[PDB]
């Protein structure tokens, strides 16, 4: 789990809806039976999936959280100074325009 | 339409001819090749007749003498609504399908059928939908109101189509088309009614619409489908997906026989028409003896389209065998076909072609520049000049002048080499390139 | 819709006449089938006939 | 508005009752001996006694072998199967060539079966259902259904299982259905046409009422091939679970059908034949350019021919003394190994003559709906005798196009000359190919 | 239907769908509409 | 006529024509001549019937059309049924899904079968009229009736829990085992035939079984080793016994099956019946195949291997050298060769008469003599086909018997190989040459 | 930093007039080739032509691959650039022509603009139809959702009090995590906590994401759906790639043409580079000949170092650079010249200064003489062992002793062949 969380990043560049459902023939209009399509979808929903987390990680990716501190030159020095100041029991007023 | 950048045959627009099948000296893109042009026109008329099947014509000649150009011309002059499948000989060898199956699919793709049906249609502006719940007296009490340009009328829904209009969020005040038998609802956008009510929607609705006529009429729907599409459709549960994924996988012969019988029954039942298009094969010498043997029999079938072939070589060794044959084709296949030959090109014809290419690539040429390009084309080749003319445009723009002069052409000639010059340079310094046996000298000294 | 128009007019159900027997291995036993074949051959309808 | 393709001007062997071939009948001219031999062969095929006989036709290109085989197929009739193939068609990619050869071998013999069925066909009313008195939580003893039809109505009682099948179909009360009591399956034909205009719109097609008696007794006769049974048993279509339908979703690729399945199919077919239910009819397997076959398929043909239900195979070849493909030092006639030609019979096809070529050109012109002159026809015949028989037949159509262009209905000498100058043949192309610098 | 649609939790009758050009914006049965 | 054969190429042969002392009679059971080969084949048949010898290579060699395939067919027919006889050709080995060695191993495994016995107990005749009324469906009793027995059985919680699923209408003949297994539905009594007017797709009317309720039976199944391997290979491997996509079964399954078969034979539940693997046209086969056979012949589970070939000193496929019979000397060493000789005029005449008798063709004496003469000058199969062609000729002439005129017409209508070769040689220009040079133009 | 035989070349080093300076952009010499490459670069930037085909021919160690890389780097990251070798076209599951066409489609690009609608925040209620009562830090709104997105929600084991993040365009669902409000429910609770998102629950954004034609061709050729189990099993059903029918390509072309006509997207043709074209066979050459005369083909550049050799796949067809004459006829040839002593010395100096190494003048001259005597690549590669040998002696500057010891330790091709010929055991 830890490895698959850390090293799964890439997502498809382009996706086309109404094609995943059409691949299996399970849609509103298809040559398969109207009720035969219901049995298989019910069975599939009852079927569990052990690869779900990989599916979530390979569809939408979030741009981390720490990089906000990393991506600004002033923020790193501000964090260092604030940590040093708090460890010594001080309080600060910040000013900006 | 069909957004494209440029093609080597972009200027060609449907051959060039008269009402008497006579070729003009210069018309619709191509020049010269009068006899070949008239032969292509005769073949085109034969194709348009549609009463003759399985004819093989082989266009042969030296390279760069209007062969693919002639094929593009006949394809364009044939127009749409008639299939034209152009394939290369090197794309039949596949790891998924046997060459026979690929050739059969190519043959079937080139013949189409038009299926005509008659359907009643209901069109007009809808102004209000009313929907009720489930009641003992009636399962669903729903009504629809339709406004045409001249009529307003009330329809009553019969417990199913309400699911049709609730499957997708539709709303009143727009023109829609609904089929009595099919039951499909097609929302064409938004009605006209009052301009202001739909003038602030942020474009959309496909430039709105206005009701035209009455409520219901009777129209004819024609569907054009290739035969190969029919075999793919009937082969599997969902073959229309295979029409894009390309995993048909050697459809069985029983399906093809059933398709043939049913299509014939339709044809003498008056329910469908047949359009026998054209199949064109470039670089036919790249095929195999097995493919030629299969073509020998596939040509004689009733549903055999007109086949055109393009080859360059003369008296070469056919692939899959060990003997030399003319055109790279076996004797029997040559006997089964009709040969159209092409000649070389005159200096005047080369100049006219270069001028056509110039006006096609929005490049202005001075008279002396065109003369120099024509001289180079006569000396070396047509395609070299047809490339130099485009490459000199950037050099011209580098001098901040749009017109192309002699200096630009000279610079392009001295910058980009040619086959003869490259061969001479290679033979002069063969010790630097990699030899046939793989011996190379890299050190400058000694 | 056009092709599925003359289906039952010239179609014979292969499963009915024991021609697709390949699935009978799934839920049929040998001795039960033998007992059925033993208690299969007519001899009763003819009496009422 | 009828299409033609190198044929359709032949419609038989042109033989009288005694088997004597008339000179010009059925679209054929000449080739008396070959036509008589092919008529004898088709008589033997109609005899329905032999199994595994092999005929091979020998002759030069454009001599009538394919025409002879198509004439045999036309003479046989639509009922008897006739499977045509090219030699190169056996080299499949999905499965080994031997399996494809066996599949096409079994596709040639056919089987006509019959089956008698009863059926019932406007639904009037239906009532479902007693006391459990046991382990039945919900009991539906029987279901009463009434049908209207056209030639009188009738009601009946039927099992709960067919009622659940009806509920699966989910039919209404004013409908027309199709229930086959053999398999206990109900098919909803649709609504009733006379029940129209209940609502202003209705997607479902209303469909008229069934004609005749509701309780129909009938019999059906179907022609299939043993390959159809083999395919049906190898890849069954039945199944409701996920696995079966998802297997149906994948592309159907040919496999190596086992011998045991074929033996069981043969046993079942024999058992049904002994009851008089069905009868078998051997067909014909036709192969073009057998020189395209390699040594492996040629060897396997020896084993296949000596089988028990092998059909009649007709082979075509135009090579002389050539090396059999697949081996490098085996010179054989017609490119067929010596054992195979020892196993079969040979029919020779003779080359045509000038008058025969002229008559063939005239027949093709008549079947193509074209008008020609006697002088033009003579020039065309001389041209064909100078280059090839096929050249004149191919060149006929552009001559017609050129005649139509100048608003003239008859092919004339100048049109033929113009077609000659416009379109070349193999000989002139060969003569002008080597006399040039660029190929 | 198009996935993800906004509703305001008021009325929201899945079996009642009323749409018009809003010239009166009144149901034909709002309060037993009659006299 | 149990098989579906119409008329085979050699269907007149039913076993070898030999007697108790193994001396072959001059003509019996459809075989004529070849006394030495028939005696050797009878010895081979005795060896395979003995079942105490494993992995023997015998090779039948002779010129074409001398009875090698006929001899093997006679051996197979004389061996009788219940003994496997796997007949294949060389060209079938090369496959696109399995390697050559895998296909050879599958053929070897198919060649030998096993008889496995199974003892079971059943209860049949469940015409019940159940009696179930405490709480939770108490009163677990039901009756059982048959022709000679009738008794009431009490029920347990698990028994009724099984009974409620797959409901029994209390008037349907049902079966159940005492092995704590599943109760199996069998059918319905004839008393409930008139009740409805349209039966379902799973209802049948079986008569009431007779005898005793608790029956015990032994059933013996004949299964090949290959079938066992296929069944145990996959989850549902039995379907691959029809589709054929087994896919190179691994060695672990094979050795496990070998141990299982050894245990079954030791316990007396099974016995091995060896068979014969016959290979037509063994000359065309890769050097890899012969290399594999050289070692596969030495296994304990090895059948008797018969091979047929008709090649002289020819090149073996996959190599560059020439060897006798197209086989390596290493394989030829571990085999015994039975050689078939050419045929005599009288033997040819007798074979022709037998074949004509098989086809109900009445030949005249002179017609038979001319046919024998042609079959002596040309090959025998040519005349063998000529008899049927001439029968059709005569039938077209409205005459039952075939005469010399019909035979001569058939001879001049269909061409022998030598005449066709001569005609091809005399007209080389018209036919397509080896270099693809032809002369279509007649002038 | 990391260097690998390159990254000292930063462009063609041309001026506005197009005249190549003698030393500029990590380049020395090769003036004519650089000018021709700049002309080709301008032609590509014009975005008018289609299917133009040039190849640059010369001996080994002359800068052909360097020229192609410089062209790609000068074009810019906006323009797609597909590099390839001749041996990649021989795939296993698809034919060679299909792979070549796949690369052709991959070569050109399309820049499009799209609007993405997003919902996020804490979940208040979840009632099956699904109705979701989303609540942000300022707004609250209830939404109706499809069964598929409901199944994705269920597979995410979401519950009341979980800040989530739904995307309307694709249906992607991601549970951000437990809301910070319930931060006191278990002293060792494993679940992480996140503050409520800011702003209204519904937001819209405009993005300019780029794509390639092959990307949106394979998009509907085979899917990569996502979190739905049905889509997962559908994409698992077929694991192998397949040849794409021309009908799909035509439909893709029509859709892209409609998009660009609507003023929503623009088309940027790219370059396809093929190094060592001599590995191609006759069939691929013929198919490329056919495919060059198309209306969407990009600019293809080819590299080869061959004399008059036999085309692979043929027996006796000899041609220059191992390219069939018919394909040569529609080609533009760019010559490449060998180097001189001073050019070799300058290149060695540049490669030394990019690798942060100090080489004295005498050592540099010895290296230049060695490069002239043996090869340029050998002299370039012998720099690092010399640096390590200098470092081991606790020094920084390369000395004549260092290059002599490097010569002793490592051998070039000539001396290796000499010791190979004059030996008994192979
Ligand atoms: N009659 C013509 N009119 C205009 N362009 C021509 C003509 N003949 C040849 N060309 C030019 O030649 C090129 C095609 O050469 P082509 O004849 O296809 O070579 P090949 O015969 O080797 O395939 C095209 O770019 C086209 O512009
Ligand atoms: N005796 C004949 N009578 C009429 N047409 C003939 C005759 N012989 C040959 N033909 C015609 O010649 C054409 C080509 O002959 P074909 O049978 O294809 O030669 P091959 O035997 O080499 O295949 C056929 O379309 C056929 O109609
Ligand atoms: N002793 C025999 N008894 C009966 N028929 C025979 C005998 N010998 C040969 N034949 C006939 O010869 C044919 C078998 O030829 P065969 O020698 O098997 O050819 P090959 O050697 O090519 O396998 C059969 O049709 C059979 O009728
Ligand atoms: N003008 C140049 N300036 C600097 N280095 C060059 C120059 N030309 C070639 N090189 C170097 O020569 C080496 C060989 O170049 P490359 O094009 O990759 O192979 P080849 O020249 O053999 O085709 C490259 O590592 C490159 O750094
Ligand atoms: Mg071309
Ligand atoms: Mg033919
Ligand atoms: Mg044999
Ligand atoms: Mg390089």
């Amino acid at each position: 789990r830890k490895i698959i969380d850390t090293f799964a990043v890439l997502t498809p560049s382009a996706v086309s809806l109404d094609m995943r459902k059409l691949a299996l023939g399970l849609n509103d209009d298809s040559s398969v039976g109207e009720n035969t399509r219901l049995k298989v979808m019910q069975n599939c929903f009852e079927v569990s999936n052990p690869l779900h987390q990989l599916q979530t990680k390979l569809t939408i990716a979030f741009p981390d959280k720490s990089l906000l501190q990393y991506d600004c030159g002033k923020l790193q020095k501000l964090a260092i100074l604030l940590q040093q100041l708090k460890d010594n029991g001080h309080r600060a007023l910040i000013f900006t325009q | 339409k069909s957004l494209s950048l440029i093609a080597a045959h972009s200027h060609i627009t449907g051959l060039g001819l008269d009402e008497n099948l006579q070729p003009r000296p210069t018309s619709e893109g191509m020049v010269g090749q009068l006899q070949a042009r008239r032969a292509a026109g005769v073949i085109l008329k034969m194709v348009q007749n549609g009463t003759i099947a399985g004819r093989a014509v082989l266009v042969a000649g030296p390279p760069s003498t209007g062969k693919t150009a002639l094929a593009m011309g006949v394809s364009q002059s044939l127009g749409k609504d008639v299939p034209f499948t152009a394939i290369a000989g090197s794309e039949i060898f596949s790891l998924e399908l046997s060459k026979t199956e690929a050739l059969t699919q190519a043959f079937r793709k080139s013949i189409g059928i038009k299926i005509k049906e008659e359907t009643e249609l209901i069109e007009g502006e809808v102004v209000e939908i009313q929907i009720d719940r489930s009641i003992t007296g009636g399962h669903k009490q729903g009504k629809l109101t339709i406004k045409t340009t001249d009529m307003e009328t009330i329809y009553e829904l019969g417990n199913k189509m309400i699911d049709g209009l609730t499957k997708e969020k539709v709303l009143a005040g727009d023109v829609i088309s609904i089929d009595k038998a099919s039951g499909k609802i097609t929302k064409l956008g938004r009605s006209f009614a009052r301009s202001r009510d739909y003038d602030a929607m942020g474009a959309d609705t496909r430039f709105v619409q206005c009701p035209e006529g009455e409520l219901q009429k009777r129209k004819t729907v024609v569907h054009t489908v290739s035969l190969h599409e029919i075999d793919v459709i009937n082969s599997r549960t969902q073959g229309f997906l295979a029409l894009f994924t390309g995993d048909t996988g050697e459809i069985r012969s029983e399906v093809r026989d059933q398709i043939n019988t049913k299509v014939a029954e339709w044809k003498e039942e008056g329910k469908a028409e047949i359009v026998p298009g054209v199949l064109f094969i470039d670089e036919v010498h790249m095929l195999d003896i097995e493919c030629f043997s299969f073509i020998n029999r596939a040509l004689e079938d009733e549903f055999a389209p007109i086949v055109m072939m393009a080859t360059n070589r003369g008296v070469s060794k056919t692939r899959g065998t060990n003997y030399k044959s003319p055109h790279g084709l076996p004797l029997d296949l040559l006997d089964r076909s009709i040969i159209i030959t092409t000649k070389s090109y005159n200096e005047q014809e080369i100049k006219t072609i270069l001028s056509i290419r110039a006006q096609e690539e929005e490049v202005e040429l001075s008279s002396d520049a065109l003369d120099l390009l024509t001289k180079t084309g006569v000396e070396t080749s047509l395609r070299y000049s047809s490339n130099l003319i485009s490459v000199a445009q950037q050099i011209a723009m580098k001098r901040k002048n749009n017109t192309v002069e002699v200096e630009d052409v000279k610079r392009a000639y001295l910058l980009f080499l040619d086959s003869a010059r490259s061969v001479k340079y290679v033979q002069e310094n063969e010790s630097q390139y990699i030899d046939d046996q793989g011996n190379v000298q890299i050190s400058i000294a000694k | 819709k056009l092709f599925k128009k003359n289906n039952q007019v010239n179609r014979v159900d292969l499963d009915f006449l024991n021609l697709v027997f390949t699935l009978n291995d799934k839920d049929l036993t040998s001795y039960h089938a033998e007992e059925i074949s033993k208690l299969t051959c007519v001899k009763n309808f003819v009496e009422e006939v | 508005v009828t299409r033609t393709a190198a044929h359709t001007h032949i419609k038989g062997l042109g033989l009288d009752e005694s088997g004597v071939a008339k000179r010009v009948e059925g679209g054929f001219v000449g080739q008396i001996e070959a036509r008589e031999a092919c008529g004898v062969i088709v008589d033997l095929i109609k005899a329905k006694k032999m199994s595994g006989r092999a005929i091979l036709l020998a002759g030069g290109p454009s001599t009538g072998k394919t025409a002879l085989a198509l004439a045999i197929s036309q003479e046989l009739g639509p009922k008897v199967p006739f499977c045509p193939l090219v030699g190169s068609e056996l080299y499949s990619v999905e499965v080994k060539k031997t399996e494809t050869l066996m599949e096409n071998f079994r596709r040639a013999i056919g089987l006509r079966i019959k089956e008698t069925k009863e059926v019932y066909e406007e639904v009037t009313e239906l009532t479902p259902e007693e006391n459990p008195l046991g382990g039945y939580g919900k009991t539906i003893s029987h279901v009463i259904v009434g049908l209207k039809s056209a030639k009188g109505t009738k009601t009946l009682r039927l099992d709960p299982t067919i009622y659940e099948s009806i509920q699966r179909e989910k039919v209404s009360i004013g409908d027309v259905i199709y229930i086959e009591a053999n398999t206990g399956a109900v098919k909803r034909v649709g609504r009733s046409d006379a029940y129209a205009t209940e609502f202003d719109l209705e997607t479902e097609e209303y469909v008229p009422l069934p004609k005749g008696e509701v309780h129909k007794k009938k019999e059906i006769v179907q022609d299939v091939t043993l390959h159809d049974l083999d395919v049906a048993n190898a890849r069954p279509q039945g199944g409701q679970d996920v696995i079966s339908m998802m297997g149906q979703l994948l592309k159907p690729k040919k496999t190596e059908i086992t011998e045991k399945l074929r033996q069981e199919v043969n046993k079942v077919v024999a058992k049904y034949i002994d009851q008089g239910v069905a009868e078998l009819i051997p067909g014909v397997l036709f192969i073009d350019e057998v020189n395209m076959l390699d040594i492996e398929i040629f060897t396997y043909l020896n084993k296949a021919l000596e089988s028990n239900i092998a059909p009649v195979v007709v082979l075509a070849s135009n090579r002389g003394m050539t090396t059999v493909r697949g081996t490098e030092d085996v010179i054989s006639p017609h490119g067929v190994p010596p054992d195979l030609i020892d196993r079969l019979l040979i029919v020779r096809t003779l080359p045509y003559d000038k008058d025969e070529i002229r008559t063939i050109i005239e027949r093709r012109a008549t079947v193509e709906r074209l008008q020609v002159e006697s002088s033009a026809l003579d020039l065309l015949a001389t041209m064909g005798t100078e280059t090839s028989l096929r050249y004149a037949l191919q060149l006929l159509a552009p001559c017609g196009i050129l005649a139509q262009t100048s608003n003239r209905k008859e092919i004339v000498v100048n049109d033929v000359n113009e077609a000659k100058l416009l379109f070349l043949d193999a000989k002139r192309s060969t003569k002008i190919l080597e006399t040039s610098a660029n190929y | 239907k198009a996935l993800v649609e906004e509703i305001d939790k008021k009325t929201y009758n899945p079996d009642i769908y009323f749409t018009s050009l809003d010239p009166q914006a009144r149901r034909y049965t709002s309060k037993k509409i009659n006299k």
